[PDB]
């Protein structure tokens, strides 16, 4: 209950008088109380990392033991929150304070203790009902679109002796005292876990349905889904946050720079959504973890244990949550500075030994659940990581040991940005692994999709290894089967892999359409083969070079499906559309042949 | 003249192999290039 | 090496001491 | 044996990461397994690191997040750790720390074996003799495997490695002209790849020759360094205590050297070359020499290691020193993927190096020789004519330069190419080979002798 | 023929998840002989400690047993309510068995405070001077240690041998 | 207040290097700063480095030269460093430690600020929207600075950085379509020349009136250096976030910065990172560059403009391999413009500024300034491919079209990137120089020029 600092030396503090300190429990160090974590105990003293800045704390101070170790604060009044690394809520330091600093030793509720919420049980609860960890007991209307689900804490059981009367409520009340046996005991509207341990499930249910990001690339081509992990190495993000089938998304900037950190938080209140109709601010379905470089470098590397516990706990009323982590190598720069203050043991450039270890501990927790209650929930967690390398390699340990670990790359270059062709797609470091769980959806739902996708990645595949003879040689002495996978691998690398993010057009891609496209483009290719090899030998041979001049006007419609509105234009006035220009390439062939 | 500008780094090592490796595939292009040219070469002078 | 082996030592120097 | 009570301390030192440095302790034994028991009541287990006197440093397996040095329990066992090998594991799952986790029950123990095992006799080995027939044509084919060879397949990060280690153990067998079974060890698995291990081999209805390991990347990285010793002495046991013969896969072997790196640096040791630790050569050596057949005994272990190279390198120190205690290798491809080839094996840089061996008549088929090195003569003049016909075109290539394109038309999409599900048979993966050996005549074929061209080409 | 190759994988798929589940179910139904083996040696164990004459004799096996693993100048020993006389009478029976063996001097006593809890079915438990170490010698935790270093040889005499095992070393 | 006296401690029980132990000391505080008096009459200044029970360590900044275990009193203050900083410093010269160099008084502190400073809240920052111009045609034409941006002029040794940073200091301001602008200037590690340069240029311009100037030379110790730029900042964060100024903050030499924090941390016998540098260095920059931005409430600004030296002409240097991960730009200082006379010799091909896009445009400066820009950009790039490629292929190969991206090149490096170091244009005259060579090319040429604003700005 009481320790003494016995000497700091950098932000490392030694405390004496701590017998019974468990390790990486939280501590509340000086007289102005700077939050530490216990990092090393020898016999009676306790090695204390403080989460702050350490200057002007004397030996002789107090060291307050908590028993419980770093944690976030669950409950309704999260939505909508910017919070910090260690969830401290940026937007009411900025009121409490009224200052544009951050002092010292705050101790600001990360939940608001003045708001008042509408309580409404589970209408199947009684004062005398059986109830264990993970049964939902409440309903709080939070915002129009959440139904923020109020849910037992795991390892918590037994028999309601009372249940709150619906109204309105604060989140300090005393909303259910179930009893075990024997004891009695109080539960509030907020719950606190602990951010490096894992929120229980029933069972890991199969990541199958596919996660509809809105894009034609990186959708058909290396598709995601509801329960992956994929890699960036914000058109990609902030597409996902306004028309993706996710019901929370969650933002954690780890190290990001102070200006593009303002920058986001500028721009999300202003954002709208389509719901039912009507617009809605989309500051409603996420919450922000805000943390730039100048901040503690021991809340920079808790930030994404923050995000993900935080994502684990929308997942587990049953909502759908996908998780953008931005800045994943500047988080593992948080590693390398914690170990240089160990003294451990680098293994690999700086980095510690256990950079894969602590990524597998982030990465393995998205992923489809059986969600633990009664009512048979079922909710899942997308983490969406964000490397940044020092210019593009897979030699740093930060990068390569993303890769061992996630299943989407989603893997982008810088050579391949000058050409205005935004997005930065490579497709040829960029992969999927989730092609064999999908060969349900796609067979079923769509039960044509697959070879053309086969097919489509193979095009693009073609072209490159003609492309360096292309150059050096240059298009004189060539086969006329490699002419249409240049000229069709051409249509395809304008016309499906283009976009440009702020058109009334490439906002928004519809899969139907997204397939749509792609049925017209291979059947043009197979088209143009079979064409030109059994008119190889009979008689009046011909090249591409009589097709495309006298077929200028199909490769005009052919061209324009890109530039048809998804937005405006039905949803059947698009696959009509593309199957009436399908007789515009049957009956079109047969106007030469 | 002797060496390329470039400190020692993990990522300087693995760019420098890539340069290398992406010069041996040039060479593979013109030591062969020049061959079939030369393959046209004897057949003019077989003429 | 030598860096990362000259720390261990002082952190024996320091255990001995107690 | 050991009848005497075990002792109990709560006489904890200190936390320092992931040790727990206990003192007064009545002789403390080296490598010695202790089970912690937290505050809360978490049962942690945990292996004596170093003793000294009346000192003994524990490396709990499950992190130090919750010890105090007041209030834990640290129950000493006495004894090493050991494994219970049963000839009844043939078909179950188990972890890394060897707990089962299809819903079965604990594995009766016919023995309990030392996992560390002892090295084998260099005087009692046999040289390989037959064939180990895994079903994928291109190892079978032109890399075949011996019968105690260690051939480990060298792969990269997005390459589909882990489905052709999936389709080895659906398919693996002898060489048909009761004592087969199949070790698979994987190591650094996540969970989408433990759930097509666990489900692939469950119902393909071969789940009673494999015994499988599964060790998630989630869990902790000293587990993932008994994993492979767990699946050898499993492996040692089946093979030369009940004359099976045992292929043995460790899937991901690159991930066991970054949990060792991360084990080693967490021991306070020092690191070596890039990083790894500098005994790292004789630490492979003790897991893969532990393969061979033996005098006297009638099983065999044939181990195929698995890597993933950091940024295709070859020189790394995971392949190189692969690649110095191993015999061969297999080199899974990257342009072979792009271009939608399953699976996706390069042939022009792989080697077996006992492949010579495990051929010829009696053992596999008269032309096995003969046919498979003229398959590799006509994969590579192709090649060259492949990058050949760019530069000077298709009117430019005469009826020689035909043949060679025509044919690697049809043996990159009929030799390499399989299908996840199609068990070609060796004597099935020589008649495709034939049959791509008919588009040239007789007057071209120079690395087949012309007694096995008489009696194999007309059909 | 594609959905003809796909219903007869299908057909496998079905005869694989009962068979496997066949060989799990019948290692079940081994399992549960011999959790229940345990419970006929945790029953038969407790018709020794009714007695008096065959467990006074047992008793000064298990008080000394742990007297020489502390090695400790002050040990104090754990017992039950109604077991005090059979431990006592162990207990002055050791001291002086133990300083022929050891050449040390205990001061070993009773602990008159906290007892063992009833439910256990016999045996001691040893604590050094201030209760940091501990020797858990009671019968339910010796027939825990002696019974998993048995499994070998009560699976070979139970199920038989091993129809396919050749040799042992 | 502070009312209890302070200890003098005599116990000096170690002297090793620039550290002085001692023993007996009665609750001592971290970074504290004690005063030490040597036994000749003379005086030092240090700072607490590590307590332990009743032992604190003193890192002293002057040197240790005479410090016995017998005769030097050291003065415990019982605070943490504190500078003190008023309104009216603007037109004063410090050294490194915050003493005046001027021959004038010590400052009248209105508030006693410290110098570690506090952390922004970034719910309380907001997007950098105007600009800063600053007279270089290269800097404001092509690569213009937003009002909160930290945009580093990367540089190597021997290159006129020091000429470039004292012409931003005279030509600074707002893009007026002025008594609350003031430039911070502070220089880590100088020459001699370098120090009296910047001295003699400030009055002989005039341009004294709202600059401070913080010089540290490298003589001076090397103490002194780490704590400069924590001097010109609390100065910075004092003008612009109380007194409602727009600051511009020029920090000289920051790599001499990251030689004397990786000289501080080997006297402690710390752990060195990345090639001997430590390990906290990065959030050891970032404690000084991200004390800066517009922020809500408050109508002032800080920008800041480092600058570096790229040791070798190495970008993959850890002091601008991890500056170019806080910042938002580069200006990249070139030794090959250098070498043929051109000043200021700014590389526009690997020069950028992040935040271009919210500093120009209308209200800012004009609406054709993002078109002019990434124009002149694409002739210039096209122009050094020209004349790299024949070198290398021959001078005949030249068609008619393609010597015009030549004459564009050296005309664009005489009257765009040619300037003289007192030529002052406003942004206004930056572009009609950049208007004027985007006449060398016909109108069918100008591709990355809307056909909108050239039928404005194009035809003279």
């Amino acid at each position: 209950t009481f320790g003494y600092v016995h000497g700091v030396s950098g932000p490392v503090v030694t405390a004496c008088d701590m017998a019974g300190a468990a390790m990486y429990e939280l501590v509340r160090v000086g007289h102005s109380e700077l939050v530490g974590e216990i990092i090393r105990l020898e016999g009676d003293m306790a090695t204390i990392q403080v989460y702050e800045e350490t200057s002007g704390v004397s030996v002789g101070d107090p060291v307050l033991r908590t028993g419980k170790p770093l944690s976030v604060e669950l409950g309704p009044g999260i939505m909508g929150a910017i919070f910090d690394g260690i969830q401290r809520p940026l937007s009411d330091i900025s009121s409490q304070t009224q200052s544009i600093y951050i002092p010292r030793g705050v101790n600001v509720s990360a939940l608001s203790r003045d708001v008042k919420w509408d309580f409404t049980p589970c209408k199947n609860l009684r004062v005398g009902s059986h109830i264990t960890g993970g049964d939902i007991y409440g309903i709080v209307n939070e915002n129009s679109l959440i139904k923020h689900k109020i849910m037992l804490p795991p390892r918590n059981r037994g028999t309601v002796t009372y249940i709150a009367p619906p109204g309105n409520y604060d989140t300090s009340d005393v909303v259910l005292e179930l009893e075990f046996e024997g004891i009695k005991e109080k539960f509030s509207m907020v719950q606190v876990w602990p951010v490096r341990q894992v929120r229980p499930v029933t069972e890991k249910l199969p990541a199958n349905h596919p996660l509809l990001t809105g894009q034609r690339v990186l959708d058909a081509l290396f598709p995601c889904v509801q329960g992956g992990t994929t890699a960036i190495p914000t058109v990609i993000s902030q597409s996902l946050s306004k028309y993706s089938n996710s019901d929370v998304i969650i933002y954690v900037g780890c190290g990001e720079r102070g200006n593009e950190m303002s920058e986001v938080l500028r721009d999300f209140p202003e954002l709208t959504m389509e719901v039912d109709g009507k617009v809605e601010s989309i500051m409603k379905r996420t919450a922000l973890v805000a943390n730039t470089s100048n901040m503690p470098v021991a809340a920079r590397e808790a930030s994404i244990y923050t995000g993900i516990t935080l994502s684990e706990y929308f997942r587990d009323m049953g909502y759908h949550v996908s998780m953008m982590a931005d800045s994943t190598s500047r988080w593992a720069e948080a590693l390398r500075e914690i170990s240089g203050r160990l003294a451990e043991m680098p293994a690999d450039s700086g980095y510690p030994a256990y950079l894969g270890a602590r990524l597998a501990s982030f990465y393995e927790r998205a992923g489809r659940v059986k969600c633990l209650g009664n009512p048979e929930r079922e909710g899942s967690v997308s983490i969406v990581g964000a490397v940044s390398p020092p210019g593009g390699d897979f030699s740093d340990p930060v990068t390569s040991a993303t890769l061992g670990i996630v299943q989407v790359f989603w893997g982008l270059d810088k050579k391949l940005a000058q050409r205005k062709h935004f997005p930065s797609v490579n497709w040829l470091i960029s992969y999927s692994k989730y092609m064999r769980a999908l060969d349900e959806y796609y067979d079923k739902h769509f039960t044509e999709f697959v070879p053309l996708r086969t097919k489509a990645k193979e095009i693009l595949q073609e072209e490159e290894d003609l492309a360096e003879i292309v150059q050096l040689v240059g298009k004189a002495s060539l086969a006329e089967t490699d002419k249409i996978t240049l000229e069709v691998a051409k249509l395809i690398k304008d016309d499906f892999l283009q976009q440009n993010g702020y058109t009334p057009y490439d906002r928004f891609c519809p899969f139907y359409k997204t397939v749509g496209m792609l049925s017209n483009m291979i059947a043009f290719y197979d088209m143009a083969r079979r064409a030109v090899e059994t008119t190889a030998q009979s008689d009046n041979k011909i090249t591409w070079s009589i097709i495309r001049e006298h077929m200028g006007e199909i490769l005009y419609k052919l061209s324009s499906m890109k530039f048809k509105d998804p937005v405006k234009d039905g949803e059947a006035k698009i696959k009509a559309d593309y199957a009436q220009l399908l007789e515009d390439m049957q009956n079109a062939f047969r106007s030469l042949e | 003249k002797d060496r390329i500008e470039i400190f020692p780094s993990r990522m300087a090592q693995t760019i420098m192999k890539a340069r290398l490796k992406g010069a041996q595939t040039g060479r593979n292009l013109l030591k062969k290039k020049s061959d079939a040219l030369t393959l046209r070469f004897r057949q003019i002078l077989k003429k | 090496f030598y860096r990362l082996k000259k720390i261990q030592e002082k952190k024996k120097i320091l255990k001995e001491k107690s | 044996y050991l009848s005497q009570p075990r002792l109990t301390y709560k006489t904890v030192s200190g936390v320092n990461g992931p040790l727990v440095i206990l003192d007064h302790v009545k002789f403390p034994r080296y490598a010695e397994i202790v089970h912690l028991t937290l505050p809360d009541g978490t049962k942690r287990s945990g292996q004596v690191l170093e003793v000294s006197g009346s000192k003994a440093v524990v490396q709990v397996f499950e992190g130090t997040s919750g010890i105090d040095a007041k209030k834990t329990s640290c129950e000493f066992t006495g004894d090493i750790l050991r494994t219970p090998v049963s000839e009844d594991m043939l078909g179950r799952v188990f972890n890394g720390s060897g707990k089962p986790i299809d819903r079965g029950p604990v594995v009766l123990a016919e023995d309990f074996l030392d996992i560390m095992g002892q090295p084998i006799n260099p005087q009692c080995r046999i040289y390989p003799e037959e064939m180990i027939q895994t079903g994928i044509s291109a190892i079978d084919g032109m890399n075949s495997i011996a019968r105690g060879q260690k051939i480990p397949i060298f792969s990269a990060a997005g390459l589909p490695h882990n489905e052709i280690a999936a389709q080895i153990c659906r398919q693996a067998g002898l060489v048909k002209k009761e004592n087969f079974a199949i070790v698979f060890a994987a190591m650094g698995v996540n969970m989408e790849t433990a759930r097509f291990f666990k489900s692939d081999f469950e119902e393909n209805g071969s789940m009673d020759n494999v015994c499988l390991f599964l060790n998630l990347a989630n869990d902790p990285t000293i587990e993932r360094i008994i994993t492979p010793r767990l699946a050898l002495t499993t492996a040692e046991f089946l093979a030369y205590q009940c004359e099976k013969h045992v292929l043995v896969i460790l899937t991901d072997m690159s991930s066991y050297a970054e949990a060792l790196r991360e084990v080693s640096a967490a021991r306070e040791e020092v690191p070596g070359r890039r990083g790894f630790p500098g005994y790292m050569y004789t630490d492979l050596a003790t897991i893969y020499e532990r393969a061979g057949r033996v005098e006297g005994r009638n099983g065999s272990i044939t181990q195929i290691p698995i890597l993933t190279m950091p940024n295709d390198d070859i020189t790394h120190p995971i392949p190189d020193l692969t690649g110095y205690i191993t015999e061969g290798q297999i080199y899974v491809d990257r342009q072979l993927h792009n271009r939608q080839i399953y699976p996706p094996i390069n042939v022009l840089p792989s080697l077996s190096r006992l492949m010579k061996s495990a051929i010829g008549e009696g053992m596999t088929r008269k032309d096995h020789a003969d046919v498979s090195n003229q398959l590799y003569a006509c994969y590579a003049i192709g090649k060259d004519v492949q990058a050949m016909k760019a530069v000077v075109g298709e009117e430019a290539l005469t009826s020689d330069d035909l043949l060679y394109l025509e044919f690697l038309q049809k043996f990159e999409r009929n030799f390499i190419a399989q299908g996840p599900y199609e068990n070609r048979t060796v004597y099935e993966t020589l008649d495709i080979g034939w049959q791509l050996l008919r588009i040239f005549p007789k007057e071209m074929l120079k690395r087949i002798p012309q007694s096995t061209l008489s009696e194999f080409y007309p059909r | 023929e594609k959905k003809e190759k796909q219903i007869e994988q299908q057909k496998k798929i079905q005869m694989s998840n009962l068979m496997n589940q066949a060989r799990l179910k019948v290692l079940r139904a081994r399992d549960d002989l011999i959790t229940d083996l345990l419970n006929e040696a945790k029953q038969r164990l407790s018709k020794v400690v009714k007695d008096t004459t065959r467990y006074q004799v047992l008793l000064d096996g298990l008080v000394l047993q742990g007297l020489y693993q502390l090695l400790e100048p002050r040990m104090i020993v754990r017992c039950r309510k109604q077991d005090f006389p059979l431990v006592k009478a162990a207990v002055q029976k050791a001291i002086p068995v133990y300083k022929v063996a050891t050449k040390r001097d205990v001061d070993v006593q009773i602990d008159q405070e906290a007892y063992l809890p009833e439910e256990i079915a016999g045996g001691v438990e040893i604590y050094n001077g201030d209760r940091k170490i501990k020797v858990s010698n009671t019968l339910e935790s010796r027939l825990d240690l002696i019974a998993q270093q048995m499994m070998p040889e009560v699976r070979g005499a139970l199920f038989g041998a091993n129809a396919n095992r050749k040799f042992l070393d």
